[PDB]
């Protein structure tokens, strides 16, 4: 008979362990055994 | 005028690297190119 407020909350509480993908050397590829 | 953005970076990010100078033709194409005047 008592409905709650359904509040728009979500808590994550999750790190992503920040990237190092940016620094390294950069070429795209092809077919693979290049 | 100019927006100096174009979808053309696709290809900085890996597919090539900065700052190089690379050539333009591939050596094949150029003796290819050589013999095929002979």
């Amino acid at each position: 008979f008592f409905t709650p407020q359904v509040l728009a909350l979500e808590v994550d509480c999750n790190i992503e362990c920040a990237s190092l993908l940016d620094l390294y050397g950069q070429i795209e590829v092809s077919r693979s055994t290049f | 005028p100019a927006p100096s953005a174009n979808p053309a970076k696709i290809f900085i990010r890996r597919f090539f690297s900065a700052g190089v100078a690379k050539n333009v033709v591939s050596y094949s194409n150029v003796m290819a190119a050589q013999r095929a005047m002979e």
